[PDB]
């Protein structure tokens, strides 16, 4: 009757706040892991720019005996 | 051009508001200032190359 | 997205920098620095207009940023109206057609403050997707661009030294730690009030192009030579002393010091040692030439943790009779500064003043060239969240 | 979820805590004192407590605000230091936008004196529509993914022990400790006085002496010893005989040095001086005759969950000892989650211990901070009691 329904509430209202902040730790996670992945690639551009412009610095160097003539 | 019409031609819909909200469960007896979504029904142009660092 | 339509804005409590569109070749120096400034014309009825130009000497000049913070939101916000409405009309003046290319989808990237308030960033939110209409938008921090420009270390500090004030700010794990931002109102101008009670008899302009003069060094050939001579901004010959090589000590004091009791606090050590081997000092007065290594020289003598001189020379003495070392367990063992990008043409040429600018341009080829929406708020996550999506889309 | 944003406010013993209910990071830690500075003139913040307490002017005179039992006593200088904080930290309207403070776990009679001066402090000083006041080790239990745990924080006023049976708390088990950080800062001040050449109204320089490199002593020289510390000298011996058995030293004997920087001096202290301290917290009749053991966190383990058992008993026991949570911001030396471990398990040989703790060192000192961040973003109202005007225009009449 009414045991049975303030029960249930009870067990409803610890388990959906359990649950919920589950998924906010999962969320608290996720994003860190976004943060970390996201610097990596960052990173990642700048070994990406060097290797470019690296051998343009080189092209340029190379050209300078055709500078010189 | 006119001001509104670049803009308007430009980057080519809804609104938002920081009002007051009372949410419900039946209505809380508080309320907080946030952000609501809108309803329907709810200059001059500087000349460049002037401060160019040249 | 097109690289051309990227519009990238860095203001700050003087000028703001201003760039529209990429190179595409190698990244190069703004062009446009516009000063951080407005005029409000007082209509009547109560109604507010913001212009350009004084309109008929009837406005009042209003600075919409001071010392890093902002104190009129609406005049900050048009004034990022005032930028992009001339940019729209250079666009069309240049291109004629660049309403479906050039301007059909503009991401924009405004880089924001730590000093902020929340309520401001989600009022320029409104803004920027209500009345600028602009569909993409990275609230970029500023101290986060300043490592994003360098070789993307995870931890690091940062210290902006402004003109009337110093910032620092702790980076650990690619997030700013809010709860030990720091900032004292000393930056450019303590370099000259020094010199006001140094040299009394000169005057601003003087010392002014004394701090912009190339014979300006802090000590940690100018030093061999007693008296120089520079030039005023009128074109006047003026001798100076041994007070060239002062002027900068109470501040260099008071930025070593603010950043000890800021880093000192920081209880995990194996990311605490990176930060004290990551000092990154940015700013305009910067390009001063010796006030970095002097600041780090400073740090090396208050907050180095290294065994002492009077001590050492007893333990030299004893063991006169192999020297082995004391070997401590805090944390700033190591104070260096970071690695400098010298590989950008453009920017080893006009000095790393403005690095932040670049990582604006650096994290702008991470996001804005790339299919992943989750770093801007796009016209569909606007349309279902605002303002409140705003804080999902942070780092 | 919904469409809100909160503010969280966590007032520790130490540290006040003060952020936003949409970040994971604070947006400010404070200490939980102030400065008087003699007109007078409330010195709040971080930076500025520590710049005021190193300028050492006459009439600075450094005041608490957080006593040994939980509970704020100075509420004017609590008001301005939220006004500090709504103004310069936070830079929001206190009206505008909810509220979530915390509160300690106590037996039950000081509760409602308390809920009667927030209610005077968030409604007629500050105007605050509605605010939620959970408790501390019930936030920091439901926070970590527990609805009947064990809390242990190890703070600076002292130690608090919390058994929660399927999220209510027991309140009559809960018995406040008073050996802690502020304990220990005392401690350490008075073992290092004849070494740096030394040895309220004059609390501004021992504060700041706490607050600089006694802290720093804390997180870098101090370790905490597993086991009892002649245990230490019946065991690491024991095993010492035993390898240099199998192969053919003491460990108390590795000197471990600290850079006192007010005087810039080598302090050389062993590992038994650096247990000695960690002793302090577990067997406090070392210093005098008027602490019985009892009075430790030691038998205060057993006699919590002995007093929590009557609140059948075995079941209320299995359930406690394998949801024990150890947390704390003095908590982070190391040895504290191992020895409170074997502790437990000397007194409990039968049940097994399976402790959970949050090995983030910046997370745990704001574990407080998080547990109230994880109840302000719950997708219903009707989780959490949401404490309105109308429940003190309700007490007014009567």
């Amino acid at each position: 009757e009414k045991r049975k329904k303030e029960r249930n509430l009870h067990l409803q209202k610890i388990n959906s706040i359990i649950d919920f902040i589950k998924e906010r730790q999962s969320e608290q996670w996720s994003r860190q892991e976004r943060c970390f992945q996201f610097g990596r690639l960052g990173a990642s551009l700048h070994n990406q720019m060097e290797k470019d412009e690296q051998k343009r610095i080189e092209r340029t160097a190379k050209q300078r005996l055709a500078a010189l003539k | 051009m006119d001001p509104q019409t670049l803009i308007t031609k430009a980057n080519k819909k809804e609104s938002w508001r920081y009002d007051w909200y009372q949410p419900s469960k039946e209505k809380y007896p508080f309320r907080y200032k946030t952000w609501l979504r809108n309803q329907e029904d709810e200059e001059d142009i500087l000349d460049l190359k002037e401060f160019d660092r040249r | 997205f097109r690289q051309d339509s990227i519009l990238i804005i860095y203001p700050r409590s003087q000028t703001t920098l201003v760039q529209f569109g990429l190179n595409e070749e190698t990244f190069t120096v703004p062009e446009l620095e516009i000063p951080t400034q407005i005029y409000r014309t007082t209509r009547q009825d109560g109604s507010y207009t913001y212009h350009s130009t004084n309109k008929d000497n009837k406005a009042e000049l209003i600075k919409p940023i001071q010392n890093g913070e902002i104190i009129d939101i609406s005049a900050f916000t048009q004034f990022l109206r005032l930028i992009f409405v001339s940019i729209l009309s250079d666009r069309a003046n240049k291109n004629q057609d660049a309403f479906e290319a050039e301007l059909s989808n503009i991401p924009l990237l405004l880089i924001t403050h730590h000093s902020w308030s929340q309520s401001d960033l989600e009022i320029i939110t409104q803004y920027v997707f209500e009345s600028l209409e602009i569909n993409n938008l990275i609230q970029l921090p500023a101290s986060l661009a300043a490592t994003y420009s360098m070789i993307s270390l995870q931890n690091c500090c940062i210290i902006d030294v402004g003109t009337h004030h110093t910032d620092i700010i702790p980076i650990v794990d690619y997030a700013q730690l809010d709860h030990l931002v720091s900032s004292i109102p000393m930056g450019g101008q303590s370099i000259n009030d020094s010199l006001k009670k140094l040299l009394p008899q000169w005057d601003d302009d003087q010392i002014e192009s004394l701090k912009k003069s190339p014979i300006f060094e802090v000590l940690s050939k100018n030093s061999d030579l007693e008296f120089n001579t520079f030039w005023d901004e009128k074109g006047n010959e003026i001798k100076v002393g041994k007070q060239r090589f002062q002027g900068c000590n109470n501040l260099i004091k008071n930025i070593s010091n603010r950043v000890g009791l800021t880093l000192d606090n920081i209880d995990d050590i194996n990311k605490a040692k990176a930060v004290w081997e990551n000092i990154i000092i940015v700013g305009g007065t910067t390009s001063i030439s010796g006030f970095k290594e002097a600041l780090l020289g400073q740090l090396l003598k208050d907050h180095l943790i290294i065994e002492p001189e009077e001590e050492k020379s007893k333990r030299e003495e004893e063991a006169k009779s192999f020297v082995p070392t004391i070997e401590y367990v805090q944390c700033p063992t190591v104070i260096k500064l970071a690695k400098y990008p010298d590989y950008f043409p453009e920017w080893k040429k006009s000095g790393y003043s403005e690095i932040i600018f670049l990582g604006a341009q650096i994290v702008s080829k991470q996001i804005f060239t790339h299919p992943k929406d989750t770093f801007y708020i796009t016209r569909e996550k606007y349309n279902m969240k605002g303002p409140a999506a705003l804080w999902d889309v942070q780092f | 979820t919904l469409n809100r944003k909160c503010v969280v406010i966590h007032n520790g013993s130490h540290r006040t805590v003060a952020g936003f209910s949409n970040v994971e990071l604070p947006q400010c830690i404070i200490p939980s004192s102030y400065i008087k500075r003699t007109e007078a003139e409330f010195i709040f913040g971080t930076y500025n407590m520590i710049d005021a307490a190193a300028e050492k002017r006459n009439g600075d005179e450094v005041y608490t605000l957080v006593d040994s039992q939980g509970l704020p006593y100075n509420w004017d200088a609590l008001e301005m230091q939220w006004r500090y904080l709504y103004d310069t930290q936070l830079k929001v309207s206190p009206e505008e936008l909810p509220l979530v403070i915390t509160m300690p776990a106590t037996n039950g009679k000081p509760d409602m004196a308390i809920l009667e001066r927030y209610y005077e402090l968030a409604f007629d000083k500050l105007n605050v529509p509605v605010f939620q006041i959970v408790i501390e080790p019930l936030a920091i239990a439901l926070s970590m993914g527990k609805s009947s745990a064990f809390v242990i924080d190890i703070g600076a006023s002292g130690c608090n022990v919390t058994p929660i049976i399927d999220g209510i708390v027991v309140k009559n088990a809960v018995v406040r400790s008073k050996f802690g950080g502020d304990f220990l800062d005392f401690q350490v001040h008075e073992r290092l006085a004849p070494l740096i050449k030394e040895e309220q109204k004059r609390s501004t320089d021992v504060w700041y002496e706490a607050s600089t490199w006694i802290q720093q002593f804390k997180s870098t020289m101090l370790q905490v010893s597993e086991k009892d510390l002649f245990e230490l000298e019946r065991y690491y011996k024991e095993q010492a005989d035993i390898y240099a058995k199998q192969q053919e030293n003491n460990p108390l004997v590795q000197k471990k040095n600290f850079l006192f920087k007010p005087l810039n001096k080598t302090l050389t202290l062993d590992l038994k001086e650096c247990y000695q301290f960690a002793e302090y917290l577990f067997k406090p009749q070392l210093i005098s005759d008027k602490f019985s053991p009892e009075d430790g966190l030691g038998p205060l383990m057993a006699k919590s969950v002995k007093k929590a058992g009557a609140s059948s008993p075995e079941q209320v026991y299995s359930l406690l000892l394998t949801n024990v949570i150890i947390t704390g911001s003095t908590s982070l030396i190391e040895g504290m989650e191992q020895r409170i471990i074997k502790e437990l398990s000397i007194r409990f040989p039968q049940y097994k211990l399976t402790t959970f703790a949050n090995q983030v060192m910046m997370d745990r000192k704001i574990q407080g901070w998080l547990g109230a961040l994880t109840m302000a973003n719950l997708p219903s109202w009707s989780l959490g009691k949401w404490y309105s005007k109308e429940d003190y225009e309700t007490l007014k009449r009567d």
